């Protein structure tokens, strides 16, 4: 690694993003997220173990074959009324293929298999830009291309994609994991929002990214990959412990918590919609992906697991770690509760 | 989020990609021309549901 | 006194300090400057 | 009698704040069924200027007489 | 109203900066003067509700509910030592601290205009007491505990949510005068028997029934007492005043699909007075006595006579008041002997010699003594019920029977007797736990001498 | 027995094992590729011919 | 031929008495614990008991209850006098009414 | 509808099942992968020659070197497979179970 | 809901959110903004461990004058975007008198609606 | 699928019996073949042969579930004739469930299947009687 | 602190501070036989800077106040009684093991911060490799059990394989009735309780694995046991000592800016030092661990980052 | 304390649902709730046809 | 005395300022002033009010 390369290459995710967003034209679409890859590709590897090796490869094939599926769905929305307009589709063809390329790219729960085995075998920064990014980018195109997808396909694409980021979770105890079933629950939340009004899904977008730096600065602030060393940190830090309380909550979206409006405010605009068994079923799942929070909760501060020491000897030196931004993304991730009207600063 | 930053700096720099019947460099036209330009005009201020329909 | 070889700080720096006050201070007297145009406006055109 | 004077508030305040509350909430409520209504009619015919999903702009269309006759 | 709710957000750093051996009196003595000002807040008349402006108001239903909150705080402030009073000085802070947001989130949960804000807050009630359940329990199941207890909250409390919405947005906005004033009856078909049983059901958890009563029981025995006087007293009376309001809807239809709820709650209640005649766990029988008392107030909810409102909210403040105080006494037994069970430590009448008076008084406004405000409520419910059918009141009659029997069984076991005299620990009775019974049972014999103010907004 | 027991068989303890079961059947996948890639392929396969999407 | 655990003999108890049998409730510190009994007797029940009790004792007409005695004792003197039996039933005019007909 | 379509479609849900499904090596894979490339780079080309859309004709040659740098990168993570390991095989990467 | 002159580009605030009236000083919304940039100064005095309420105040003057500046612009923004929508939905309710009639308030001396009581 | 699920709600309910039932099993055998596709794409049964044997019995489970569950409602329906009540459906979600514990041959695992199989089926046709719209409005 | 990768651009690299006196040195002997006195000739011989013996206080030594903490912190390792008895039950020799494996890794990440931080070399005695070799010859023994003995590789497989290995080591063999004469002569009583096969399992451990494990990794020199001072033998024989092999000939730059920025910030040093597995000999009970870090917290020199400490100064927390 | 540990929390581990367990429950706790609602439909069938046909006793009935 | 101590005396500022806040709410709410059919009297006899 050099800091000239890293900012460099820091620049050209920025300029794939930025070219994903502005662009009319479908080729510049693909050039942007293939740019994404390319890019996406050595902030994996950062270190040289055959973990990321293993985990860049399963990403690259999945990634690759997504990009290529959106091109085969570009070429056919070509092969009907040809221009290379970003608009409603001419096609329920193309239209398929082209959310199942945009599931692929984006994680969802038939093509979510490459998510938890890369989020494994990575250092955290990576997986935050990773995730931050990757479902950011998609999220664009598919706000552009709504109004010609059968509604069968993002919905079945969602309602699965929330039960098994759900009952994936259960089971696993590596907090990558974790976090990775966590992303494929709020995706699944925040696709299916999206025929119906996708400000919703956009300020989802922007609570979901606020979140998920704050969960992964809690965890760059201690090399922490399992819950016993999040008892080492009770052990060695109090105010980490209370932070990993109320974010975690947060992630579960109680009422007086932030985390809450961005499922309310769906549950608003899906029930002026006459669809009802659809948000119980998909808020009875959302009170199902909040156990694993739970008991990550009463590993890491309501409970208080023995400690081994030589924390005896880290008791001497301050916690010198630096922090990019934590406590204001903390208290925006946590106190938004009272700020409801701002749905409006989006459109 | 379609940004418009393609319209705020004004540099056209994608659309002349974009459609048949743009500013080809020798001035030759394409297959279906006139009926892109009437479909475009029938088509241009409206909006997207009656312009489907 | 008191501390083996190794202040990291304790005696702060001036530049940042005198930046963050200068440039908050800055962003005060903008808001209330751009705060008195606005309502001038709407007194203006209403 | 004392009480009621000195710590107390007088029930023609009471019944004036009731009748404010009653019309403003009114207000909103009828507002907010006309919002749902207008939405979903206009949603339907799209003759309103909200749900105009961005269609083709002819500003880039230039029309010149080309090389070849019948375009 | 809001000059009844920022003095408690101006007592959150007050605990924060008092310094050591000082955070005590300054919480308590804030704490009892707002009791004071809650206390000013009776001016209520005649034929309206008093609006506090437009975010809020109350009836004479909430007002009552309300000073007994803000009443029981400092009771509750003062009782939440000895097991936490050689902790930490930032602990300590923070436990006090999460009390007072917690009483804040109850008072804005009382205080509602619209059920939206009244479901905010009402799961803002819930998230506190969790957290100080689970980390001061002092069990070894306290993890089941507060588990059980936040998924039964939840996952029955959360269908409301899409209930509360339809109703938003199929007929207006959600002021109580507007959801009154404007409701249509609406008829017979299977949706609305559909989004009755959500409401009702997601306070049917937050009561409870009987179908979900063990939510209670693990959430009382391995919990402390702050957790739990809180909990029992005003989570219980939360929830049935929730009902109270939600109930104006949906009349046409509860008729025809309100009784097997009243079945369920009748056996339910025979069945709890029955459960808990016999256990041991000192502290569970209290739990089940307000499981028994919950179901008599949901068969006097879901039968909406004027009479089965005014004995349901005498019901419901005097059993507040008895449960809290009966726990603390329960507090005061685990304090002196650290084992929870009953047949061992017996005696206790030559020693404490004037801790007997208390658990003779609870127990025997446990027991209805009948000028207490709690036979008051028991017996306009049993008069209601009995309009409502002519073959309820064995059950009621028998319900009160195995009451008296479980209650006073209780006052004979543990008080009663013997001393095992292997116990020689035990220290008479500290200044602390009788002036938290002179708070207790001074309020109960006044309203008794005074009960107009309790008595519902059908008075 | 009616209480304690079967009320805990009936609300948590159904629950309680089916999520389990749900969890260790789903998530506790071996970490191949060819069974991932074959998922793909028959999940393009049911969503085209047999309930479909583009029709 | 293990322990698995390090830690005292849980718990160290200490007697709160047997150091101050001039002590309240809580710890040993003996002028803050006379500060505790004063301030929750004098302002926990010598200022908020009994002047909640004279509070509420008297306070205006609640539910306007001697406000409708007197109006029912004047209403009834009233109809009384006018020769028409009291209580008139039909509370709501019977002339201001149009029935759906059949 | 000029049926060779038709043909070169069915030809690249072919080489999209051969990219799927695959047993012994990586490479073959990735040849697939090369092949369904050119399977989109043909019919696109073929589109834009019959249909004479004269001025926007970048599309086949920036898609092919687009997507050649796409198989470049996957060439240096076949290499480094092949380092880590004896083989470059499908099967040895039963670590990072899901 | 869509653009409404997004042609006429992005556009943070238009020329028109002049004319109404902007959110004045010491506006409860912005207080509470303010009132997080303190807590937010607070948890950061709390994360590493130098003492909290001190040693850290040009920070405190530093990010409660930022958020309040933020929250300030986004007000306005917000001002803005209900106004529009009360301007639309105002403008097609005056565009077509016809779609949405009045009802006939028929007064309660002759609505007919059915008891069924309570016992 | 589509076809079939709309020729099943097609025929009244009503006695046009045992198509309704052709039907039911061709809605067993399409959910036993998907559940088996994802089976043997998860599994690797080694060999082939131990595969077609999962995937008929996964198929011919579900195709008799929904055999016996088309049967009972449609003899819930010659013996009640009330098209009407989803306590049919109940009786046919609860046959469902005592199929499913047969072919696993257990006692709990068929008592929860006919509790949850026959609250859904009451369900279903409950949803089908009012009209609860499938997957959308999708407009507003 | 002015670092990171600002300071990596602004000064290009760190290849400026060489060489051939900046490097590293490591004097490995027995107990009593390779010492200070040999350590402190060839720093005072060579231009060296030098680092006292990796004891058990000695991360209280290297930061905040010069005074040693009590060993209810420090410890509760106790040496004295680990010569008085290794056989105890409570668990006293890994504790103090795993104690000293903390106090010599973190005076390492000091030589390797100090050799980075502009010279000028550094001298070590009795390093990490010397350290499991004596764990070893303690298992040898057959005091410890082989659990803990599979925890203690974990540990060396984790925290080992991530640092360079020291230039030099000079080996100092002194033999076992020279030794038991030394500590004879020594006169420390818990220290004299020793026993002899102990010593002897360790200079057959230290002789058999370590001196194998070398292998052109830190380049060795073998001495005698009167080859002591002897200083110009030993400083000539470093003088012409032929630098051949190692990993220190390919960094180039980048594994050094690397190395700056791993060994700062300490806590990324010891955030592999409690695994953990749970060592029923070793971990510690919730309540002692809570009124212990309270006590810490009630000493007045450690409270709450003695960067801003009150008592001491600065008398600029801005009013 | 072992008798309170096995009367209070070793009560559901260990368990089996067996058939005597499984009629026992259903025969104790959905039996009599069923025969207390058939006697209320009952008494209410009864009560609502008699005042439906207004043969109450009513003249004065009022707290209802 | 203030100096000597000021924690104790930091709610009844806060309830003061809460009063205060909501008579200011109610003249924010200054609507609907004379304009009932049931309290309907003049403004008499000094200067145009009847409540604050
Ligand atoms: C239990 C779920 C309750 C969901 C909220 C209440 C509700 O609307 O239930 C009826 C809902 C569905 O009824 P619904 O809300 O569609 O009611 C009919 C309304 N219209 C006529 C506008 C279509 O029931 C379920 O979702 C089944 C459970
Ligand atoms: C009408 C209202 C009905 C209300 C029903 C509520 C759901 C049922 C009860 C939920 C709580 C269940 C629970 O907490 O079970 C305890 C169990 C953990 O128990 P244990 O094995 O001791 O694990 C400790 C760590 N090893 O915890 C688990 O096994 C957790 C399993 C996931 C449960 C999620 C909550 C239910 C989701 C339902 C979705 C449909």
């Amino acid at each position: 690694m050099n800091p000239i390369i890293l900012i460099i290459i820091l620049m050209t995710v920025m300029l794939g993003t930025i070219i994903v967003m502005i662009s009319t034209h479908w080729l510049l679409i693909w050039i942007g997220f293939e740019m994404n890859m390319l890019a996406i590709i050595p902030i994996m590897m950062k270190k040289h173990n055959p973990r990321a090796t293993e985990a860049s490869t399963k990403y690259f094939l999945t990634q690759s074959t997504a990009s290529m599926l959106l091109m085969m769905a570009i070429i056919i929305n070509l092969m009907f009324s040809g221009q290379w307009t970003v608009m409603k589709l001419f096609n329920p063809m193309a239209s398929m293929l082209m959310t199942m390329a945009l599931a692929m790219k984006l994680g969802m729960a038939p093509f979510h298999f490459w998510v938890p085995e890369v989020t494994q075998g990575i250092p955290l920064s990576s997986g935050l830009i990773l995730l931050t990014w990757q479902k950011l980018a998609p999220m664009s195109v598919l706000y552009q291309i709504l109004p010609s997808i059968n509604l069968d396909l993002i919905l079945t694409l969602s309602i699965l994609s929330i039960t098994i980021g759900g009952w994936g979770g259960l089971n696993q105890t590596q907090l990558r994991k974790i976090m990775a079933y966590s992303s494929i629950a709020h995706m699944g939340w925040m696709t299916a929002v999206l025929l119906y009004n996708p400000t919703m899904t956009l300020l989802n977008l922007i609570i979901y990214i606020i979140m998920t730096s704050t969960m992964f600065t809690l965890f760059m602030a201690n090399s922490t990959t399992t819950t016993l060393s999040l008892s080492h940190t009770w052990n060695k830090a109090p105010i980490m412990t209370i932070l990993v309380l109320i974010t975690l909550l947060s992630m579960g979206g109680l009422p007086p918590l932030s985390g809450f409006m961005p499922k309310w405010m769906i549950i608003q605009e899906m029930t002026k919609n006459d669809s009802i068994i659809l948000p119980t079923l998909m808020a009875i799942t959302a009170l199902l992906n909040l156990y694993f929070y739970m008991r990550l909760t009463y590993s890491t501060a309501l409970t208080m697991f023995p400690s081994t020491n030589n924390m005896k000897m880290k008791w001497q030196f301050p916690t010198t770690k630096r922090m990019t931004l934590l406590p204001t993304m903390t208290v925006l991730s946590t106190m938004l509760l009272p700020l409801t009207p701002i749905l409006s600063i989006l459109e | 989020p379609f940004f418009d930053v393609q319209k705020k700096l004004g540099v056209d720099l994608d659309h002349w990609m974009t459609i048949q019947s743009a500013e080809q460099p020798h001035r030759i036209p394409a297959r279906c021309h006139a009926f892109e330009k009437e479909w475009i005009e029938c088509a241009h201020g409206i909006g997207s549901i009656r312009a489907e329909k | 006194k008191f501390y083996i070889q190794e202040p990291p700080h304790g005696s702060p720096n001036w530049l940042k300090v005198g930046l963050t006050l200068g440039t908050s201070a800055f962003l005060w007297i903008y808001l209330i400057k751009q705060h008195n145009e606005d309502v001038l406006e709407y007194k203006r055109r209403n | 009698r004392w009480i009621a004077r000195t710590f107390f508030d007088a029930p023609e305040k009471n019944y004036e704040r009731t009748m404010a509350i009653l019309q403003i909430e009114s207000e909103k409520a009828e507002l907010r069924l006309k919002e749902l209504e207008v939405r979903r009619l206009m949603r339907a015919k799209g003759d309103g200027p909200w749900f105009q999903y961005p269609t083709i702009d002819k500003a880039l269309i230039d029309h010149s007489p080309k090389a070849t006759p019948d375009n | 109203m809001l000059k009844y709710i920022i003095p408690t957000m101006m007592l959150m750093p007050l605990t924060w900066l008092s310094k050591n051996s000082m955070i005590w009196i300054n919480t308590t003595l804030h704490s009892l003067l707002i009791s004071l000002t809650s206390l000013l807040l009776l001016n209520q008349f005649g034929d309206n509700s008093l609006n506090f402006s437009l975010t809020f108001f109350s009836d004479s239903l909430s007002t009552p509910l309300l000073i007994l909150t803000m009443w029981l705080l400092p009771l509750m402030l003062m009782a939440s030592q000895h097991h936490l009073s050689k902790e930490n000085l930032a602990r300590k802070k923070l436990f006090i601290s999460m009390l007072i947001l917690l009483q804040l989130f109850l008072i804005m949960t009382f205080t509602a205009t619209e059920l939206i804000f009244f479901y905010i807050m009402f799961e803002a009630t819930l998230v506190p007491t969790l957290i100080i359940i689970t980390r001061w329990g002092n069990q070894t199941e306290r993890l089941n505990a507060g588990l059980y207890f936040l998924f039964y909250t939840l996952a029955g409390s959360l269908p409301l949510l899409v209930a509360l919405i339809y109703i938003q947005n199929t007929m207006g906005s959600l002021n109580f005068l507007i959801l009154q004033y404007w409701v249509q009856p609406m008829p017979n078909s299977w949706s609305n028997t559909f989004m009755w049983l959500a409401c009702m059901m997601a306070f049917m958890v937050k009561m409870p029934l009987y179908g979900l009563h063990l939510w209670l029981p693990k959430a009382h025995v391995e919990a402390p007492i702050a957790g739990s006087m809180v909990l029992a007293a005003i989570l219980l009376k939360l929830g049935g005043y929730g009902m109270m309001r939600i109930t104006l809807l949906l009349n046409p239809i509860t008729d025809f699909m309100a009784y097997p709820f009243i079945m369920l709650s009748l056996w339910g209640m025979i069945m709890t007075s029955s459960i808990c005649l016999r256990q041991t766990d000192l502290k569970s029988l209290i739990a089940y006595s307000s499981v028994s008392h919950m179901a008599l107030v949901i068969v006097a909810i879901l039968i909406q006579t004027p009479w089965s409102y005014m004995g349901a909210t005498a019901l419901m403040i005097a059993h507040g008041l008895t449960s809290s105080m009966l726990f603390c006494l329960a507090n005061s037994n685990y304090e002196r002997v650290h084992s929870r069970t009953m047949i061992l430590a017996r005696g206790l009448q030559t020693l404490l010699p004037l801790m007997a008076a208390w658990w003779l008084l609870a127990s025997l406004t446990n027991l209805a003594l009948p000028p207490s405000i709690n036979l008051i409520g028991e017996l306009f419910v049993v008069m209601s019920t009995f309009s409502w059918s002519n073959i309820t009141i064995i059950l009621m009659g028998l319900n009160m029977v195995i009451t008296a029997l479980y209650s006073l069984y209780m006052l004979i076991t543990t008080q009663r007797g013997k001393h095992t005299h292997h116990i020689n620990n035990i220290l008479p009775s500290f200044t602390r736990e009788n002036a938290l019974m002179s708070l207790h049972m001074l309020p109960l014999l006044l309203l008794s001498l005074n009960p107009k103010i309790i008595l519902g907004p059908l008075y | 027995l009616l209480d304690l027991i079967w009320l805990e068989t009936i609300l948590p303890k159904t629950i309680s094992l089916a999520q389990m079961k749900m969890s260790t059947t789903i998530t506790s996948q071996k970490g191949l590729i060819k069974l991932y890639f074959l998922s793909f392929l028959i999940t393009i396969l049911i969503s085209t011919t047999l309930l479909n999407f583009h029709e | 031929p293990t322990l698995r655990w390090q830690e005292d003999p849980e718990p160290e108890d200490e007697n709160l008495y047997e150091k101050n049998p001039d002590s309240h409730g809580y710890d040993k510190d003996p002028a803050v614990d006379v500060w505790n009994m004063r301030v929750v007797f004098f302002f926990g029940f010598s200022i908020v008991l009994v002047l909640g009790s004279t509070f509420v004792a008297y306070l205006p007409d609640y539910r306007m209850q001697e406000w409708a005695r007197r109006e029912a004792e004047r209403l009834v003197k009233y109809r009384e006098a006018h020769g028409l039996p009291l209580m008139e039933s039909n509370c709501f005019d019977p002339s201001k009414i149009q029935l759906p007909e059949d | 509808m000029s049926l060779v379509y038709m043909n070169i479609m069915m030809a690249f849900t072919v080489s999209l099942t051969g990219l799927l499904m695959y047993r012994s090596h990586l490479m073959s894979s990735l040849l697939c992968l090369e092949g369904m490339m050119l399977s989109l780079f043909i019919l696109a080309t073929l589109m834009i020659l019959n249909s004479h859309f004269t001025l926007a004709s970048m599309m086949p040659i920036i898609l092919l070197v687009f997507a050649a740098c796409e198989a470049a990168l996957g060439l240096s993570l076949l290499v480094m497979v092949s380092n880590t390991y004896g083989t470059d095989y499908v099967q040895n990467l039963n670590l990072l179970q899901c | 809901m869509t653009g409404r002159q997004a042609r006429a580009p992005l556009q943070f605030l238009p020329d028109e959110a002049r004319s109404l009236p902007p959110p004045k000083l010491t506006d409860p919304r912005l207080a509470y903004i303010g009132f997080l940039g303190y807590c937010s100064g607070l948890i950061d005095n709390a994360i590493r461990r130098r003492p909290v309420l001190s040693a850290g105040l040009h920070r405190q003057f530093l990010y409660i004058t930022s958020f309040v500046f933020v929250g300030y612009y986004l007000l306005k923004r917000q001002d803005y975007m209900y106004a529009v929508r009360d301007h639309d939905m105002f403008s097609y309710i005056k565009s077509h008198p016809e779609d949405f009639p009045e009802k006939d308030k028929k007064t309660y001396r002759e609505v007919f609606e059915e008891f069924h009581p309570v016992r | 699928a589509k076809t079939l699920l709309h020729q099943y709600w097609d025929i009244p309910e009503g006695t046009e019996c045992h198509r309704k039932t052709y039907a039911a099993t061709s809605i067993g055998g399409a959910s036993g073949l998907v559940v088996s596709a994802y089976s043997v794409a998860l599994k690797t049964p080694t060999s082939f042969l131990e595969g077609v044997a999962r995937t008929g019995r996964y198929t011919f489970t579900a195709a008799a579930i929904g055999a016996i569950f088309g049967l009972t409602s449609c003899i819930s329906a010659q013996v009640r004739e009330k098209p009407d009540d989803p306590l049919n459906y109940l009786i046919g979600g609860c046959a469902g469930g005592l199929t499913l514990g047969a072919r696993t041959r257990s006692y709990g695992i068929g008592a929860a299947a006919c509790a949850y199989m026959g609250l859904t089926a009451a369900l279903v046709k409950m949803g089908q009687l009012e009209g609860w719209k499938v997957f959308a409005e999708p407009k507003v | 602190l002015q670092y990171g990768p600002l300071a990596y651009i602004l000064g290009e690299k760190t290849t400026k501070k060489m060489t051939e006196n900046s490097k590293l040195i490591t004097v490995d002997g027995n107990i009593c036989s390779g010492k200070s006195k040999l350590a402190k000739e060839v720093a005072e011989k060579l231009g060296l800077k030098h680092f006292p013996e990796a004891g058990i206080h000695y991360a209280d030594s290297t930061t905040g106040d010069g005074k040693p903490l009590p060993v209810r912190f420090s410890g509760n390792c106790s040496l004295e009684k680990f010569y008085d008895d290794p056989k105890s039950n409570d668990g006293n020799s890994y504790r103090l093991q795993a104690w000293l494996y903390a106090s010599r890794l973190l005076q390492y990440a000091d030589a390797l911060e100090h050799l980075l931080s502009t010279g000028q070399g550094v001298v070590l005695e009795r390093s990490i490799y010397s350290d499991f070799v004596f764990l070893e010859a303690m298992y040898r023994q057959g005091f410890i059990r082989k659990q803990c003995v599979d925890h203690y590789n974990q540990v060396k497989k984790v925290t080992v394989c991530e640092y360079l290995p020291p230039h030099v080591v000079i080996y100092v063999d002194v033999p076992v009735s020279e030794v038991q004469s030394r500590i004879q002569k020594k006169g420390n009583p818990h220290e004299m309780k020793i026993t002899s096969a102990y010593l002897q399992d360790i200079e057959n451990v230290y002789k058999g694995t370590f001196l194998p494990e070398m292998s052109e990794k830190c380049e060795v020199l073998q001495y005698s046991a009167w080859e002591a001072e002897d200083a110009e033998k030993v400083v000539e024989d470093i003088q012409y000592l032929k630098y051949d092999k190692g990993p220190w000939l390919d960094q180039d730059d980048r594994k050094l800016h690397n190395l700056r920025m791993l060994v700062q910030d300490k806590l990324e040093v010891l955030n592999y030092t409690s695994i953990p597995v749970f060592l029923p000999e070793v971990t510690i009970g919730a309540h002692q661990s809570d009124r212990v870090f309270q006590e810490f917290t009630e000493l007045p020199g450690r409270k709450y980052r003695a960067g801003y400490n009150e008592d001491v100064g600065d008398k600029w927390i801005w009013l | 304390i072992r008798w309170t540990c096995a009367r209070s929390a070793n009560v559901y581990p260990n368990f089996r649902p067996n058939t005597k367990t499984s009629l026992l429950g259903a025969l104790f706790g959905i039996g009599p709730l069923i025969f207390w609602y058939y006697v209320f439909k009952t008494d209410r069938d009864r009560k609502e046809k008699l005042i439906q046909e207004g043969k109450l006793d009513r003249t004065f009935n009022i707290s209802y | 005395v203030v100096r000597d101590h000021w924690i104790h005396v930091l709610v009844p500022v806060g309830f003061v300022f809460g009063y205060y806040l909501d008579r200011k709410n109610d003249e924010k709410l200054a609507a609907f002033r004379n304009k009932s059919l049931l309290y309907k009297r003049e403004l008499k006899p000094n200067e145009e009010v009847t409540w604050k």
